[PDB]
């Protein structure tokens, strides 16, 4: 109960969170490194 | 100085050059640099050039002293035909100047 009481007071269910907003933050970099190739690629692609 | 490029289709917020002495933006009439430089009666020694590349890439490296300003010598009318930019407009054809430079650069 006790256990219970200090999970319930601090919010694995934390922890998915916590691991899926990552998992979001890491895509979101990934596809700035496709952008930033792009961008190097829109200025290649120019000269 | 604060400096950001401001990009097209989409519009976004990509970049931050560093500046701190300079004081004039003006582009050159290519297409080929947009310069921020340095003014030596208007602001203190802290002297630098460096022009904005749309890449990241250095643009300039120069410190030479009581300097004002770095602009475009400009170039004729051209009267250029819209033919020409539809080959523009088609890596494909344009593979040939990287591998050229690439000759040139080799010890």
């Amino acid at each position: 109960q006790i256990k219970k009481k200090t999970v319930r007071e601090r919010l694995q269910i934390k922890k998915t969170e916590l691991g899926a907003k990552a998992f979001k933050d890491i895509d979101i970099e990934d596809l700035e490194e496709l952008d930033p190739d792009f961008i190097m690629a829109k200025q290649v692609e120019q000269l | 100085g604060a400096l950001a490029f401001v990009d097209t289709s989409d519009c976004t917020v990509m970049n931050i050059a560093e500046h701190y002495m300079a004081s004039d933006v003006e582009w050159d009439p290519t297409g080929r640099y947009v310069v921020t430089s340095v003014s030596w009666w208007s602001h203190k020694v802290d002297n630098a050039y460096w022009l904005w590349t749309f890449q990241g890439r250095l643009l300039q490296k120069n410190n030479k002293d009581r300097f004002c300003q770095l602009l475009w010598r400009p170039r004729p009318p051209t009267l250029l035909s819209q033919e020409q930019i539809k080959q523009i407009k088609k890596k494909i054809f344009e593979q040939k100047d990287r591998l050229s430079q690439s000759k040139a650069s080799k010890e």
